[PDB]
DNA sequence: ATCGGATGTATATATCTGACACGTGCCTGGAGACTAGGGAGTAATCCCCTTGGCGGTTAAAACGCGGGGGACAGCGCGTACGTGCGTTTAAGCGGTGCTAGAGCTGTCTACGACCAATTGAGCGGCCTCGGCACCGGGATTCTCGA
DNA sequence: TCGAGAATCCCGGTGCCGAGGCCGCTCAATTGGTCGTAGACAGCTCTAGCACCGCTTAAACGCACGTACGCGCTGTCCCCCGCGTTTTAACCGCCAAGGGGATTACTCCCTAGTCTCCAGGCACGTGTCAGATATATACATCCGAT
């Protein structure tokens, strides 16, 4: 399955115009979307394990911020 | 209109403003689906996860360029480079 | 006006410093080297006045007469002498069999000065022949009693090492007034210290239970001869239990201070009220020697290992 | 009839106390005259022990006496 | 019978001595440990709400929406140390633009 | 199913914030950055003060533990605020 | 009533006795002439202690700090010098003036020091050392009048135009400027120990004190003569609640805070008494006045 | 000897640090620094004699590690020396600002 | 007592032996002050915790294991010493 | 009485022992017969082989002694014990042999 | 004098195992029982954590095992879990 | 490019001496034996929304063309670092006494767990009303090419 | 130094769904004994981080000089931004279900806790040897000769 490339070109732009930078070369985009896919899956592995020892099948909301706080982050304003 | 430079700095200080979330939720999801499938599939997950998740990722772009940003200040020119990219996130401590 | 929030720098007019008082109303201190010399620094001004050779052995307390032209000085070497805050010299000489705790004058008798001697009954000196006056006293004659005039002087109280206080005469030596304190729960307990004040008849004192209390000095004669204790203010430190070992009054007739001996824990309460109102952010490494604010203005200046820490406004 | 208080300070006070009137309107009556709390104040005689939940007829106290208003911390 | 009011606190006592038995954190808690705990929480939240209060009264809002919430805690320093690792949703970022890329003309 | 209850720090900071503030409301994302602030700071607290009663041979929480805790977690000026309005808050309680 | 009567009688300078000075330690007396003289003088006794001398012209105003160690002189040879108490020999110069200096005082924190010249500013050196330091403008015609606060942290500026200023220490800048209308001189200025009241000996026969709270004009003192002269003020509150100044009508005169009667009037004086001094922990009064008296009255009294 | 050019004894001084395993700084400076920055925080304080080794060892490690990144730093600048602005920009990049 | 003294006890040469552990070659004249800084600031933050470990302990004296204590709590851990 | 837990498996390493250190550690409230025995278990297996690169550096380097720093190289030179390990210190350890590219001549 | 824990002699006999030849000065224990104890402070943190997140009242394996796959990345869970696995089989079968 | 000489690198030889391992005494935890009681989980159930799918449509991006400001290569210059060495200066042992200090244990008095039961603060379901979302239009500020 | 066009902010104008209030129904927060205990005070026992000085020498300071390189300047050219357009899936509006997330009953079984003898491991001696110390030699490399 492909669907990586749907994080858009502008869209990034919108991310550098808010960190702080003007200028930006044309092949910058690729390792940014590789960025993206990194933090992505380490995250969405922990969330997944986080719900599968519930001792049941299914998934929860609280997981992602258990995951996020484990991974060194933490998120203020979800439960 | 014209004239790189100045409409950048109004769209940088608009964006420096506002406070809207830019990532698409389908792509995510099927992401997300995919990788637990390499792991496990079929699992059953909640709606307002999502978004939160998409919060922190937008949160990490932005303080990483923002480091990649310096970096560019300390080779004396402005645009910025896959290489900084690199060179921030090693010596930050993340490879 | 209010507690004091302004901390200043440090007055050491000489290096070594040990204890320090107040006259009247804060117009010199009176420091007692530990080399056998008395040294007068005027404050309110940064100045000094007279450096005394005392003796040989050095003094450990010292206090102003009622006129103010005596430095009495409880010597470590017994030499009970009267020297002149203008000449510098010695006036009168005695001898004493016992050193002295805290030296005081009556307010409106400066004949008879008050000494505090150890494991025998307080000595009232008259310095017009130079006559020893033993104050009667109970129980035990053998007890580190100390002794402290009222507000006026009219009245001395003294208090054993056993748990009984008493109170009699300044000059007359009428012993009708006695006090047993509280045993607590199990033990009974030693009473270490005795402090008073200028105005309301109020006094502090510091126990050997690590609690300190404040009485009036009108109850002791009202209940008769021995009544029942019945603390005002039961004040203590309950997260590290600090021993307490100086702590004087305020001099508006409102405030209490308890001291610490090396955390520089200065705790300050009202009267009226006792909650905790500030606390002193005092630089850890010296033993407290003496603390004593203006009998008119709040102010603090604790003196400790040579040193001087005030906080005034 | 009338009795006094003493407080810390040393200042005496003049009230007026019913023979047929219980300790805690007399507090109350102290309360609403001076504001000083009922909690932060209590009745000593002599050095004796007196409570709240009683009256002065019980306990009997001899005419134009002081009491010993022994000041407390609020609550 | 009430202890919050005991010491003048409003979060409460009870519960959050409840909260630190059941969370297993030893075997035998104290007694003033609830109470300190209690204050210092008082004295933390009340110090966050002052400067959120007064970046409200900036954007006149009544209701303190979070970037003003952001706002009072990366401006300061001491809060900064203290939520660094943190991140904050919906709270936008604080304004910065280099001073090198300052683009200026005649 | 059958209906559960959970309690979150809501009326507390609502008071506070009106004590310290009587013009101003919140909102509810507010409501929940104020409480997961109180959750955070509660756990990190007596997490430390858990790990310092076990290093230090003691089965006890007492009070002396928490202030240490304050005193290395908090930074600077913050822990002598902390520390000093925690002493007023026990010595008010202690007595009464 | 106070009831101050005169006890001794000095005079031991040459050209005029114009500026005693009783320091607010109540020590000593130094006593200043036109002649390049500091004679120490007794205070409850009138011992004469010595004669510091080195200077070059007439000094214009003399002032010991508040351990009253420090001695500062407004010597109009360019230069100033501070002669130590224990002894009478020079610590460190004031270099830095262009013309005669005007005015000079101490600070009760006993850190600073401001001196006033025809430079139309105010100067502060180190006291460690005496270098030059600042240079505050301080109005456009001669100083004749400028001192600390009690509190150490206010200077009061009065000059010949009429205008207060109050300048902050901390930053050299005038905090509030009272202006009056008809803009009649000023001679001298003194503190109140809270800071809160000036008063500012006027040369309209008024000692008209402000408030630099809200810039109101107050009441107004009459009952004397200030015309010309540079004529002080100073403060009484251990007999009673005083303020005592000279006059030109050749006598002292002493009144109340804010009732505005006379209750003594010091004669003896032949001539405008200049300079006021009253002892801080004492009823004692000392008077200095211009050439046609060249002595010093104590008087002293208990309550 | 002679005056050599620069750079072939600095290869061999590294080859032979990067090998080996001791302690760089001297043990009583060390020793004397520690007593002195204890001061502020406590007066008259007796250290472990393997208290302070441990510490010690472990500030060399770190500062060993800081090196490193300043080096990278210097090579993204296209030079060789290592002037203080790499240290300033490895320090905030860091996360330790 | 607080002297300007012994911060320089650290010499130059053990600044460049540990650069050269480090892996450098050129190495500019005025980046050892900044070091002695760095060095300075990280020693003060482990000190302060190792002596409050050992105030709340009740002796005047840090063992070898308050200061891996304090190191573990920072987020650097230590191998080697208990 | 015989027979110690410890070699009721054929195991070495001590496992009373860290029975006894999970019972009276204060980490929960009922302390099981397993838990610190798989403990023991992965003690027995990670220290074998740890003393196993260590021993295998130290005969790549003919050492009769073998010092700390062969298990820092082992650790270091490895993948996933340097992902797990990531922020570490080794006693009288030191730093893998590497040099830049450009660096040299 | 007094008594003390440390490991000793179990380290100087897994040495011998594998490696009979080559012996060990005080450091070398020492690093072993720091480590030793460090994993053991540390994994005992872990499991009772892990443990009170899910409301029971032992300590259980299957905790740790999940807490294993949490932790450790692939190569390491599969030797440790596999280990672990012949643990607790040759553990139960003969009790 | 090529070859030789001074100089630092790498390895074998006496030996010795302080540090490694082996041997031993007997005292405090650990497993052999056993109970009851309290958590848990395992079969069963019932209702909410996620799991899965469809009708409108749109502002945002996928994809093509225009041009000038910044990235990149080269070159010179004088400057600060490296390599060497002579020497002073404070580390390195080393040895010595020890006073003021850290540290192991008998014990009993003050403090927290537990439980019976009380009963008001607090949470949950239902209005509810406006702070605020959405929208129309005019007033207001900025930038570069003539 | 100056305007057309283009962007931005605010004043109503209107309606709407979320934070607040209120009623009602809990449930856990106290109060007071009870009891068991652990941790606090004094005692003696060990002892070492430190003042004190003596003899020695690695090595840090300081000076000399030679030059690789950091820095500033110039020029060329190429590609990033902006403009515009056509096209477009990702998000608006809805519906259904099913199954399992949460909730209950319960019985069974895992171990806290108690008694216990032994055993096996920590402190104390005593024998032994592996790499440091200094010496002598073969060899690789910077640097200078052609």
């Amino acid at each position: 399955r492909d669907n990586i490339q749907g994080i858009t070109k502008p869209a990034i732009r919108r991310l550098a115009r808010r960190g702080g930078v003007k200028r930006i070369s044309g092949l910058i985009y690729e390792e940014t979307r590789g960025v993206l896919k990194v933090f992505l899956e380490n995250v969405i592995r922990d969330a997944v394990t986080y719900t599968e020892h519930a001792k049941r099948k299914t998934v929860t909301a609280m997981d992602v911020v258990y995951a996020l706080k484990r991974q060194g982050r933490t998120l203020y304003g979800f439960g | 209109r014209y004239r790189p430079g100045t409409v950048a700095l109004r769209e940088i200080r608009r964006y420096q403003k506002s406070t809207e979330l830019l990532i698409r939720k389908l792509p995510f999801q099927r992401l997300v689906r995919e990788i637990a499938q390499d792991f496990k599939t079929d699992l059953r997950f909640q709606s307002s996860a999502v978004l939160a998740l998409q919060e922190a990722s937008e949160a990490y772009l932005v303080a990483l360029f923002e480091d990649t940003n310096l970096c560019a200040i300390h080779a004396k020119r402005v645009t910025i480079l896959p290489k900084d990219i690199q060179l921030a996130r090693r010596i930050r401590g993340e490879r | 006006q209010n507690y004091p929030e302004e901390a200043d720098g440090t007055l050491d007019c000489i290096s070594m410093a040990l204890t320090c008082t107040f006259n009247r109303w804060g117009t010199l201190l009176a420091v007692g080297c530990n080399d056998g010399r008395i040294v007068i620094w005027d404050f309110l001004t940064r100045g000094i006045a007279k450096i005394i050779s005392a003796h040989i052995h050095p003094v450990c307390s010292l206090c102003w007469s009622r006129d103010g032209h005596k430095l009495v000085s409880a010597s470590t070497d017994n030499i009970v002498s009267q020297w002149d805050v203008l000449s510098g010299d010695c006036d009168q000489r005695f001898r004493f069999p016992s050193p002295i705790l805290k030296v005081q004058y009556h307010p409106r008798d400066q004949n008879k000065v008050l000494v505090c001697p150890m494991k025998s009954a307080p000595v009232m000196l008259t310095l017009s022949d130079s006559k020893h006056v033993v104050l009667p006293v109970d129980d035990d004659s053998d007890l580190n009693v100390v002794a402290s005039f009222d507000r006026r002087g009219e009245y001395i109280y003294t208090g054993n090492a056993k748990g009984k206080i008493l109170v009699l005469k300044t000059d007359s030596q009428d012993l009708v007034a006695s006090f047993r304190v509280t045993t607590g729960t199990s033990n009974t307990t030693a009473i270490k210290s005795i402090e008073f004040a200028r105005k309301g008849s109020c006094f502090l004192i510091n126990t050997a239970d690590r609690i300190i209390r404040v009485y009036d000095g009108r109850e002791i004669l009202t209940c008769g001869r021995d009544g029942e204790p019945e603390p005002m203010q039961k004040l203590q430190d309950l997260v590290n239990r600090t021993p307490w070992k100086k702590c004087c009054f305020s001099g508006d007739g409102e405030y209490i201070v308890a001291g610490s001996a090396r955390q520089h824990a200065l705790y300050i309460w009202e009267k009226s009220i006792g909650n905790l109102v500030k606390i002193l952010h005092g630089t850890r490494g010296e033993l407290l020697l003496d603390v004593a604010w203006h009998p008119v203005r709040p102010i603090i200046a604790s003196i400790s290992s040579g040193v001087v820490s005030i906080w005034a406004q | 009839m009338q009795i006094f208080v003493k407080t810390l300070t040393g200042k005496t006070i003049t009230l007026e106390v019913e023979p047929s009137d219980t300790i805690e309107n007399v507090k109350a009556k102290i309360q609403d005259k001076e504001g000083i709390p009922p909690d932060q104040q209590r009745l000593i005689f002599a050095g004796k022990q007196l409570e709240d939940g009683r009256t002065l007829s019980d306990y009997n106290i001899q005419k134009e006496s002081t009491l010993h208003l022994v000041l407390r911390l609020r609550g | 019978k009430t202890r919050s009011s005991r010491a003048g606190l409003q979060f409460p006592v009870g519960r959050v001595h409840r909260l630190l038995r059941k969370g297993n954190y030893a075997e035998r808690v104290g007694a003033g440990a609830p109470v300190y705990l209690a204050a210092v929480l008082e004295y933390l939240t009340a110090e966050i709400l002052e400067l959120a209060g007064n970046a409200a009264r900036d954007n006149k809002k009544t209701r303190i929406i979070p970037r003003h919430l952001q706002l009072a805690v990366r401006n300061d320093e001491e809060l900064n140390k203290l939520l660094g690792r943190v991140t904050i949703a919906q709270g936008g970022v604080l304004p910065n633009i280099q001073s090198v890329l300052l683009p200026k003309k005649t | 199913r059958r209906k559960t209850r959970k309690e979150s720090y809501a009326i507390y900071v609502y008071k506070v914030l009106k004590q310290v503030h009587p013009d101003t409301g919140i909102s509810s994302k507010a409501m929940s950055i104020m409480n997961s602030f109180v959750n955070d700071v509660f756990e990190r607290i007596a997490g430390e003060a858990s790990r310092l009663a076990h290093y230090n041979k003691r089965s006890t929480i007492t009070s002396r533990e928490i202030q240490t805790a304050v005193r290395l977690l908090l930074p600077g000026e913050l822990a002598k605020h902390a520390v000093s309005e925690g002493t007023k808050a026990v010595t008010c309680y202690t007595s009464a | 009533k106070p009831n101050y009567a005169l006890k001794f009688t000095l005079a031991g300078h040459t050209k005029a006795v114009s500026s005693v000075k009783f320091s607010p330690n109540g020590e000593w007396l130094a006593s200043s002439s036109a002649d390049k003289l500091i004679k120490i003088w007794g205070a409850y006794d009138g011992k004469f202690e010595k004669t510091i001398s080195g200077h070059k012209l007439g000094i214009s105003d003399v002032a010991w700090s508040s351990d009253s160690n420090l001695l500062v002189s407004a010597s109009d040879d360019k230069t100033l010098k501070i002669w130590d108490v224990s002894s009478g020999k020079c610590l460190k110069t004031l270099k830095g003036h262009s013309n005669y200096v005007f005015c000079c005082n101490f600070n009760p924190q006993s850190n600073l020091i401001v001196s006033g010249s025809f430079d139309e500013s105010v100067r502060i050196w180190d006291v460690k050392t005496g270098k030059c330091l600042k240079t505050l403008p301080a109005h456009s015609d001669p100083v004749s009048a400028v001192h600390f606060n009690r509190d150490g942290s206010l200077i009061v500026s009065s000059s010949y135009d009429g205008l207060c200023r109050i300048w902050d220490t901390a930053s050299g800048q005038c905090l509030k400027t009272l202006i009056d209308d008809d803009n009649p001189p000023v001679s001298f200025v003194k503190f109140s120990p809270n800071g809160k009241y000036i008063l500012a000996a006027t040369l309209d026969n008024t000692l008209k004190l402000w408030d630099y709270s809200k810039g109101k004009c107050l009441k107004t003192y009459t009952g004397h003569k200030n015309e010309k002269y540079c004529i002080f003020a100073n403060f009484s509150v251990t007999g009673g609640k005083w303020i005592v100044s000279g006059s030109e009508d050749n006598l002292v005169y002493i009144w109340n805070l804010q009732t505005k009667e006379i209750v003594q009037k010091l004669q003896g004086h032949t001539d405008v008494v200049i300079s006021t001094a009253c002892h801080p922990t004492e009823n004692i009064i000392a008077s200095a006045a211009l050439e046609n008296d060249k002595t010093i009255k104590l008087w002293k009294s208990d309550c």
